[PDB]
């Protein structure tokens, strides 16, 4: 009796003929952890499906990217409904046979019940309330879904060959629940922090920057034109460069009345990139938001006052503008990256031969025994721990400035136009720690220990690195996997815990 | 040492019999160890003010994991360079007071040599490998 | 503490879900309890509107 | 320079001469199975050492013994080929020769009779292949080779975490390659302890005790003895003078007539040099210092004969006394010093519940055996089996070697089980450590993990295999009869080959072959796991273990590793590393004498190699070889500095050493980030085969040596020219020079043909030589998959350009041009098997017949009369492949359906519907149908058509084989009969078989024609029976499963493009998934037009620190540039002299490489076939750390007439206009991974349920669908979205009645539910109502 009730609080009675024990009735309901059946997962659904996810920047903010061989077996009671209602099939069984068939006919009903119809996404681990989000879905001859690229961001997706799951929402309600709380547009405001999620990742944001830049002396510089309507006509056609010192006529608005719009026009000192991008911010945003260089930073401070001014609403197709056009002016820029854009400082050598002697100073000192064994660890480290401070603000300096060019008169510097600067002060991809190791050297590393070794990685990615150097760097790299592999453990359980007890 | 060089001293000239505590001496050696203080005090602020920017500016998730890493030898490091001010100001009080130059172990005592080559040097090269071997047993 | 304030729920069936089952059931079975489902983690277990 | 190689030549950079060329990279798995299954005429390990291990097996002391004589291998049942259509292991019997000894009763001894019986069979076992893989039903498996804690003893730690006092704690392990577990471990009141496996922990004198080992024997063996005098009155003490440093005086010590040292003045070097250097062997002292002195021995009461004392007992003031009036003159104690040798041991016998042997015998049997009671026959026994028995117990050979290493004995090899002085040596040297003389080990160090790979791994299994049928051959041995029973009737079959099916079949280590990729194959078998048997779980250990140890180093590879929960449990095998003959990791090393560095290599193990200074593989010589600085990096004790010109005893073999065979493929590695790295060398074995074998413009060297030592490649045997080239088949006329004597003839390569590999993609192979062409010994015959020319070419290198294109990149997605798919080349070939089984059931047995209840002509049209889809046919989804029916009579029809059948006349049949038909969605072409038939079941129309047609085909083959043997034999005889008689015109008019006749002169010539004349006949009756054995293998009933009766097989070659979903990588670790496909139209295009054929994005390369990936992009782009030049020189027809002088200048490039060149070449008909091979790109080889400097690639762009920059302007194809900035442009090698979107993509709308849980189940794979975990309500939740959640877990999957419900309410297009209550939670009321409690539902 107690190897059928809780076996385990006995010797544990074993099956016929199998070595395993075998499972009783309080077994059959424990497990790993509690109720296997509330537990993930979770229990199996209907109506659904998956596959890789890819792009699609053509879409509005409000859809997604489905393929056609999907959305025909999902919404298959559907459309054998809409297919008799019309009139179209003689009986559900002649249904059957139209939809196997894959009669043309059949693709015209389709977009009629996909029409207002959400659908559910949802990614891998599902974090957020803002990990299932609703979609009105876009029929797509391919078999991969089209993901809006704002919410990129939110999912913590990349495109290393994840994969999303779809859900039909079927009752009238989960149309209705899915459409007023589950939808895009609905949600771009993160919960935790009232900033937006939605804000532009990284393509699209490189793209503005290039654009609202300012370079010493190009085609265009100084001249006048009546608005930005004509400014854009002056880019487009090679008379004007993108990045060149204009005064043009704006005019902005500011609704500072009891909740109406108030109208300013002026003569502001800009660029031709700044006076095309004022066309799209809407209305009552002061031009001044659109005047400064416009990074990663400023770009989503930008999106944000527009909500608390405006309105959903405006704010919603005001975020599509800014994508698709983000996305454009990046292609047009023709914006790369080759081995010459990582400039190493002409004095690099120069500050290894100081540290080396004094490493060789340090050397000089515990010889035989002058000084003891553990000090001159700590010592040389010292010494190793300063010089890398000292390459990396030496090439920031040469990477940063170094575009020296002349304005009709005698010679002038600014930020540079190097391709990798770029993207790492806007804040598009890359940070002045990564560069430090594309450029400068990459640091000390440790061994397993946690113990900082003595002879730190002196060469840098644009060099080779040699036996040794790869293989110091590798323990980091791979606690550094090690790491992120359990910090994804940590976080699971410590939602957990919290959202029990809340 | 390019300790040496940085200022405009050169190396020591001992003469025979040459004492160790006169005015001049103490004088001369109160400045390095001053200027030696002032000079990491220099450092620990302009360390903490290049953290903080770390942590004002946020890095994008990808390159979160590269910039974590760098922030924490930063702190790791941060914290190093405060012991060695304070070990520092404790040798300063050595100066000042009258106990500097032997081993704390064995009343044995330290070169002349030796103390200027580790002036936070607490034993004798006896004693303190010694220490560094039951270290290596007592821990492992 | 957080984990310790989740113990104590007033629906017992919610805490069969996460705490150890065979030790919840005991003690609630012969305390005869009554659960008014009212949580959510229960009616989503039973099947009802959240 | 060679002949395949005289073909195409990579242009090599990397300047250290290559001095040991990479050695088949296969060894390990072939060698190691060779060892076991061999025979070996003494102990060394294999099937011979099992046995003599366990044998002689001997009856109960009846004095009937069962010896082992010897063992044969059968020849194999079925071969590779054969095995693996029908699916059976390819094993071979194993016939093993036994006596059978009586000894009289009772007998000095000697035998009434022994019968000999030949050869029993115990079982098959399986067989490795020509390429290290097993076959175990007809699907290739590999076999891991594993890392375990090598055998020995290792005294370990447990610092720190423990006990939160600090303190430390010091354990040892014995760990013994067979047998149970010797654990000692302290504690933290510095307590000894010993623990049994992980069992109980007892007090560690308690064994002592076990070996008859008294408390006196005890003190005796572990303390020195410290003797008391008492000489006159009160006490005088033996001192020598060391004892005394690390303390401070007790009182006023004095000897000599000269006080020493005073009461509170520490012993130090002054104290102890004067008693050194003034001899004081004796001295005075009072009786209070014994107040706490522990007593050695035993001592009594010489008069009263009473015991004063006990051995290990604490004297006092007043107990002296007791002892001096008795006569006692000494009294010996133990020296005890809290800094050097502790009083461990004794406070332990103080914690010592026992006091005898039997004492203790009992407290180890109650320990391993508790509940019962013990015995005095039960103790003794078990004790001596656990470390003392032959049986139960052995170190090996490794495990005593390490143990005697390790307690620095000088023996190597000793004892295979442990004895008293073992195990107190081992004892004494943990004390030491914890006193500080001797360090610790680390389990991480790879002197202390072995590696065992198959070859061992059975014979363990098979040594299991004969401890469980020896206890059953003992027992038949007890009452068996005189001369009926023979060495036959007791050993079993089954048991034996179980053990070892068992293996093979389900272990952690037994898997499927890793096989979409002649990379994929090679990486997998030479590949490490720390799971399983023997070593550690992924539960238990813990990042020491798993972290990258030094000892790594020209070993195993440290960056070739799993991205996943296992990180570091797995490695990978570096190229040169190679297996020590007592198991453990050696190098290659190259030994530097005095200070010239010599060519004569060496192989140092972990252990070895710590001790010497070894130099670096990066290091400057010239002339004679010596050192060209004088100071070099280099590596000696662990760490890395600086080192004098002679100092250094070693240096590194190669640059590429440290690296895996997949590491090493990635070119310019150098100079990308470690983590990107991994996952480069990851996702290079996920490449799918390409439809056409491409080559890698930017590579390495080692691809060549990939090629050739994996299988997928036909490498030629013996040299020669090619007779006859089939797609088919290729033929190789021998040299004179390697042919052997007689039978003479040609060596015959058979090509595999279009076939199913592991992962369901397609493995062929292709010739890459043409009529007639002179080939040398280990040359490449003919191509595998994703090879070319002898190359390993993965994938398919194109025009690639890093640019944003209007976001269709935005992560690390691929935009692709059109030009890619219509060229047909990222096409990929795949090949599934689909099988449909008559089966027998309770109702019936099941019919293949093509007659199909309501089904029209249609469908049996792609079928035959007899039921099977024609061979060649295109099928997509939908359409039937096998028409096939089950029994299912009386349905039980309702009355609609009846009125229906008689409306329409349907002979509602008493046959169910079963046909296997194709999957919807997936869409290709019939290649082939198999057939297998129960032995005894009528073998249907079409079965008995393909069983003709094989047999038709099969003497097509053989006879071709005799045919082109004869002629290839004849055509030798021809030649001797040349040689002494020859009448060219006169021999060749009549009959080549009229000639076995003519002789010859007195010479060897006469005994040379003898020697063809034998190989001639057998060839003759060799083919006989060939065919018949091939014949009566296809007619003989095939071999089935219990209940099924006929199966068909059908193989279907699907075509597969690439469309958005597809996985694509380059080899630096950048992941990509196709995101939309643009015309060329559309694509940036130059100046001379030429559009780029994929699009990346800048962005994922500064972040993710790839940069290799650029400089490949660079090189690449230079690459192309000398095929471009050449590609116009070449259509020019410009002759010779031009092509060839410009050819030259590329392949020396600046100075200082190793590649050197013609003109050797024979100037016309050789290099005029190279320039061909040239004009598609010329491949390079960039070494791993050996690689090409940015110098050498710019100057090859300058050669190819291309920009230094690697970067030109570009022209957008929807605009026209100019890209601002340059752009770059270049070649860079890309795979397409097998996660193709076809693959990934599932949907369902309502499908199969599960039986238990009504909930979607893939059944008819239609895939459930997806899982809708805890995470995802929180998710609903967080909404408001009660009534999505509410449908999601009710109506959508667990509501049985919900559901259909719902549906029927969909297409009568009422949105509602009617949910009541999810089914799931049903099942729990009962279950929970099933035990005690009456859960009930209250109110309304
Ligand atoms: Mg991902
Ligand atoms: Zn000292």
């Amino acid at each position: 009796v107690d190897a059928l009730l809780d076996n385990g609080r006995r010797g544990r009675a074993i099956t016929g003929s199998n070595k395993r024990p075998l499972k009783s009735l309080a077994d059959m309901i424990k497990g790993k952890q509690g109720r296997f059946r509330q537990n993930l997962l979770g229990k199996r659904v209907d109506y659904s499906g998956r596959s890789v996810i890819t792009v699609g920047p053509y879409l509005r903010l409000h859809q997604c990217g489905l393929p056609k061989k999907m959305a025909l077996e999902l919404f298959k009671p559907f459309i054998y409904g809409k297919l008799e209602l019309r009139g179209l099939a003689t009986t559900i069984k002649a249904a059957k046979k139209m939809v196997e068939r894959e009669e043309a006919v059949v693709w015209d009903i389709l977009d009629e019940v996909i029409r207002e119809h959400p659908v559910l996404l949802n990614r891998a681990p599902t974090l957020h309330r803002l990990g299932i989000q609703a979609f009105e879905p876009v029929l797509i001859e391919g078999k991969a879904i089209q993901l809006h690229p704002l919410v990129c961001a939110a999912y913590n997706a990349d495109f290393d060959g994840d994969q999303m799951a779809v859900h039909v929402p079927l009752t009238l309600e989960a149309q209705l629940e899915a459409r007023a709380l589950m939808m895009s547009t609905n949600n771009i405001l993160s919960p935790a922090n009232g900033e937006p999620i939605i804000v532009p990742s990284q393509d699209v944001v490189l793209g503005l920057y290039y654009m609202t830049r300012d370079c010493v002396n190009a085609k265009g510089e100084g001249m006048v034109l009546t608005g930005p309507k004509e400014a854009e006509r002056l880019y487009r056609s090679g008379l004007a460069s993108l990045h060149a010192r204009v005064k043009v006529r704006i005019t902005e608005y500011e609704k500072d009345a009891n909740g109406e719009l108030v109208a300013k026009t002026s003569l502001k000192d800009t660029t031709v990139g700044r006076a095309i991008l004022w066309m799209i911010v809407p209305k009552g945003l002061p031009y001044s938001i659109v005047n400064q260089a416009l990074g990663k930073k400023a770009i989503s401070k930008m999106l944000n006052t527009c909500y608390r001014i405006l309105g959903l609403k405006p704010t919603v197709i005001f975020a599509d503008q800014i994508m698709y056009t983000g996305f454009a002016y990046a292609a047009r820029s023709g914006a790369s990256v080759g081995i010459d854009d990582m400039v190493i400082p002409e004095k690099k050598h120069e500050i290894i031969s100081e540290a080396e002697a004094e490493v060789a100073e340090i050397q000089e000192q515990f010889q035989s025994g002058l000084v003891t064994a553990g000090e001159r660890y700590n010592k040389v480290i010292d010494i190793w721990a300063a010089a890398n401070d000292r390459v990396s603000k030496a090439m920031m300096d040469n990477l940063q400035t170094e575009t020296v060019i002349n304005r009709d008169g005698q010679e002038e510097k600014q930020v540079s136009f190097n391709s990798i600067y770029m993207m790492a002060d806007s804040g598009a991809r890359g940070s002045a720690a990564q560069i430090r190791q594309l450029a400068g050297m990459r640091g000390l590393m440790a061994k397993p220990d946690g113990s900082i070794i003595e002879t730190p990685i002196t060469a840098n990615f644009r060099e080779g690195l040699n036996v040794l150097q790869y293989f110091i760097s590798t323990h980091g790299a791979r606690k550094g996997l090690a790491d992120t592999a359990l910090k994804t453990a940590n976080s699971g359980y410590l939602t957990r815990r919290l959202v029990d007890v809340a | 040492l390019s300790i040496l060089a940085i200022a405009g001293v050169e190396p020591y000239q001992e003469k025979p019999g040459e004492e160790y505590m006169n005015e001049a001496q103490l004088a001369h050696f109160r400045r390095i160890l001053e200027a030696w203080r002032n000079q990491l005090r220099d450092e620990v602020d302009r360390t903490v003010t290049h953290m903080q920017d770390e942590a004002a500016n946020f890095p994008d998730p990808v390159d979160r994991a590269a910039q974590e890493e760098e922030f924490s030898l930063e702190l790791r490091n941060r914290d190093r360079e405060r012991k060695l001010i304070k070990k520092i100001e404790k040798t300063l009080k050595k100066v000042e007071d009258e106990d500097f130059g032997y081993c704390e172990s064995c009343g044995v005592e330290i070169g002349i040599r030796r103390l200027e080559a580790r002036p936070t040097a607490d034993l004798c090269i006896d004693c303190k490998t010694l220490a560094e071997i039951r270290e290596k047993q007592m821990a492992g | 503490g957080i984990t310790k304030a989740s113990l104590a729920t007033e629906s017992f069936i919610s805490a069969a879900s996460f705490q150890e089952t065979t030790r919840v059931l005991t003690e609630a079975a012969v305390a005869g309890k009554r659960d008014e489902l009212r949580g959510l983690k229960e009616n989503v277990i039973v099947g009802r509107l959240i | 320079y060679s002949y395949t190689e005289k073909k195409r030549i990579r242009k090599d950079f990397g300047k250290r001469p290559q001095v040991l060329d990479v050695p088949y990279l296969l060894s390990i798995q072939l060698d190691s199975f060779q060892k076991f299954i061999e025979q070996d005429p003494e102990g060394q390990y294999g099937l011979e050492a099992a046995f003599r291990s366990v044998f002689p097996i001997q009856s109960y002391s009846g004095n009937s013994e069962l010896q082992y004589v010897s063992y044969r291998l059968g020849e194999p049942v079925f071969d590779v080929q054969e095995c693996q259509i029908r699916g059976v292991t390819y094993s071979a019997p194993l016939r093993v020769k036994l006596r059978l000894v009586i000894y009289e009763r009772e007998a000095p001894e000697g035998t009434v009779k022994d019968i000999k019986e030949q050869e029993v069979y115990m079982g098959e076992i399986p067989l490795m292949t020509d390429n290290g893989t097993f076959v175990i039903n007809g699907t290739e498996r590999v076999i891991v080779s594993q890392l375990h804690r090598s055998p020995g003893v290792f005294f370990d730690s447990d610092k720190g975490k423990t006990h939160s006092s600090g303190k430390v704690l010091y354990n040892a392990r014995i760990i013994p390659y067979r047998g149970s577990w010797l654990d000692f471990e302290f504690d933290p009141k510095d307590n000894l302890f010993v623990r049994i496996d992980r069992r109980r922990k007892l007090p560690a004198t308690i064994i002592l005790r076990a070996l008859n080992y008294t408390t006196e024997q005890i003190l005796d063996l572990f303390f020195e003895k410290v003797i008391f005098e008492i000489r006159d009155n009160k006490l005088q003490m033996e001192l020598v003078p060391e004892r005394l440093r690390g303390e401070t005086a007790s009182f006023d010590i004095e000897a000599n007539g000269k006080v020493y040292v005073e009461k509170g003045r520490r012993i130090t070097a002054r104290h102890i040099r004067q008693l050194e250097k003034d001899d004081v062997k004796l001295i005075e002292v009072p009786v209070e210092y014994i107040a706490g002195k522990v007593v050695a021995k035993d001592y009594i009461d010489e008069s009263t004969g009473e015991l004063i004392c006990a051995a290990n007992m604490e004297l006092s003031l007043d107990l002296l006394a007791k002892l001096s009036q008795s006569g006692h003159k000494r009294i010996e104690t133990l020296f005890t010093n809290d800094l050097d040798h502790g009083p461990y041991i004794s406070e332990t016998l103080r914690v010592d519940p026992t006091n005898d042997r039997l004492s203790a015998l009992v407290e180890i049997y109650r320990m391993m055996r508790p509940g019962e009671p013990p015995t005095r026959e039960a103790a003794e026994s078990l004790f001596e089996n656990l470390f003392f028995s032959e049986d139960r117990y052995d170190l090996s050979a490794v495990g005593r070697m390490k143990f005697n290493r390790s307690l620095l004995r000088e023996e190597i090899e000793g004892s295979g089980i442990l004895s008293k002085d073992d195990i107190i040596d081992v004892m004494k040297k943990l004390i030491d450590i914890r006193n500080g003389k001797g360090e610790v080990d680390d389990i991480d160090h790879l002197g202390n993990r072995r590696i065992r790979s198959v070859g061992e791994m059975a014979e363990n299994q098979f040594r299991v295999g004969l401890v469980r049928v020896e206890r059953a051959v003992k027992e038949r041995l007890s009452l068996g009869d005189l001369d009926t029973l023979m060495p036959q009737d007791m050993i079993n079959a089954k048991p034996i080959s179980a053990a070892v099916k068992e293996f093979f079949g389900s272990s952690q280590l037994s898997q499927f072959m890793d096989q979409n990729n002649p990379l994929s194959e090679i990486t997998h078998k030479r590949r490490i796991s720390a799971l399983g048997p023997g070593g550690l779980t992924r539960e238990r250990a813990g990042f020491e273990v798993r972290d990258v140890h030094p000892t790594h180093y020209g070993r195993v590879c440290p960056i070739e590793t799993p991205e996943g929960p296992n990180i570091g449990l797995i490695n990978s095998l570096s190229v040169y590393a190679q297996t020590n003959e007592y198991g453990f990791l050696e190098t290659p090393y190259r030994k530097v004498t005095d200070g010239v560095v010599t060519d004569e290599i060496h192989y140092l193990s972990a252990i070895e190699e710590g001790n010497y200074v070894i130099a670096q593989a990066n290091s400057n010589l010239d002339e004679e070889g010596h050192f060209v600085e004088d100071l070099v990096t280099c590596r000696s004790k662990g760490e890395s500095s600086l080192f004098s010109r002679d100092q250094v005893d070693y240096m590194d073999v190669s640059t590429q050493q440290v690296v895996s065979v997949g590491a090493s493929l990635i070119p310019f590695l150098e100079h990308d980030d470690a983590n990107r790295a991994l996952m480069g060398a990851n996702m290079q074995r996920q490449a799918v085969p390409t439809l056409r074998a491409d080559k890698p413009l930017v590579g390495t060297g080692m691809e060549r040596a990939v090629a050739v030592d994996s299988g997928v490649t036909a490498v030629a045997k013996r040299g020669g020219v090619v007779q006859y080239v089939d797609a088919s088949r290729i033929v190789i006329k021998v040299n004179e020079d390697e042919m052997y004597p007689g039978e003479a003839g040609i060596d015959i390569y058979n090509l595999t043909k279009y076939t199913r590999s592991n992962q369901n993609t397609c493995i062929n192979q292709m010739p890459c030589v043409s009529l007639g062409e002179p080939v040398e010994r280990g040359d490449v015959l003919a191509d595998g998959p994703s090879t070319d020319l002898g190359e390993l070419a993965l994938g398919q290198n194109m025009r690639v350009a890093f640019m944003p294109w209007n976001g269709y990149n935005f992560e690390d997605s691929i935009l692709v041009s059109e030009r890619v798919v219509q060229e047909d080349r990222f096409t990929t070939i795949h090949i599934q098997e689909l099988a449909c089984v008559s089966r027998d059931t309770k109702l019936g047995p099941e019919e293949i017949t093509a007659d199909i209840p309501n089904v029209g002509e249609a469908a049996l049209s792609k079928l035959d009369e007899s039921g099977i889809v024609y061979i060649g046919a295109e099928v997509t989804g939908g359409d039937i492949l096998v028409g096939k029916v089950t029994p299912k009579g009386e349905t039980q029809l309702t009355p609609e359906e009846k009125l229906l059948r008689a409306i329409f006349g349907e002979k509602a049949s008493d046959v169910k519907d079963s046909s296997l038909r194709v999957p919807n969605g997936v869409s290709g072409t019939v290649i082939d149908v198999q057939v297998f038939t129960r032995d005894g079941v009528e073998k249907d129309k079409r079965a008995l058509e393909i069983e003709e047609m094989q047999l038709k085909q099969a003497k097509k083959d053989l006879s071709e084989e005799l045919q082109i043997l004869e002629a290839g034999l004849f055509s030798r005889i021809r030649a001797v009969l040349v040689a002494g008689g020859v009448e060219a015109e006169k021999l060749d008019k009549l009959p080549r078989d009229r000639w076995l006749e003519l002789g010859l002169t007195d010479e060897e010539k006469q005994n040379q024609l003898e020697q063809l004349a034998e190989q001639y006949d057998e060839l003759k009756h060799e083919f006989e029976k060939k065919l018949e054995a091939k014949r009566r293998k296809i007619t003989q009933g095939d071999d089935l499963a219990p209940g099924v009766l006929k199966i068909v097989k059908v193989y279907l070659a699907v075509k597969r493009r690439i469309q958005p979903g597809d996985k694509m990588a380059g080899r630096h670790g950048n992941k990509g998934v196709i995101s939309k496909i643009n015309p060329i139209e559309d694509m940036p295009y130059d100046e001379n037009g030429t559009p780029v054929d994929i699009v990346l994005n800048p962005l994922g390369v500064p972040s993710r620190m790839n940069i290799g990936q650029i400089l490949e992009t660079h090189l690449g782009m230079a690459a192309k540039g000398i095929g471009d030049k050449i590609n116009a020189m070449l259509k020019q027809q410009q002759e010779v002299a031009k092509l060839r002088e410009f050819i030259q200048r590329a392949y020396d490039l600046g100075a200082d490489v190793r590649q050197k060149v013609d003109l050797s070449t024979f100037s016309d008909e050789e290099v005029m076939r190279l320039a061909e091979n040239l004009r598609k790109g010329m491949p390079i080889a960039t070494p791993v750390f050996d690689g090409a400097k940015e110098a050498e690639i710019k100057e090859l762009l300058k050669l190819g007439d291309l920009p230094t920059s690697g970067q030109i302007r570009l022209y957008d194809g929807r605009t026209g206009e100019q890209f601002e900035r340059p752009v770059t442009v270049g070649y860079m090698y890309m795979l397409k991974l097998n996660h193709l979107v076809d693959d990934k993509m599932h949907a369902r709308s309502t499908g199969s349920y599960s039986l238990v849980t009504q909930q979607p189940l893939g059944g008819k794979a239609q895939f459930g669908g997806q899982r809708f975990g805890e995470m995802e309500v929180w998710a609903l939740e967080a909404y408001g979205a009660a009534y999505t959640l509410q449908e999601m877990l009710t109506v959508k999957s667990d509501d049985v009645n919900g559901r259909t419900k719902m549906y029927k309410n969909i297409v009568d297009g009422n949105h509602q539910m009617e949910p009541g209550m999810p089914e799931s939670f049903n099942v729990l009321l009962k279950e929970i109502r099933s035990l005690g409690i009456n859960i009930e539902l209250e109110d309304e």
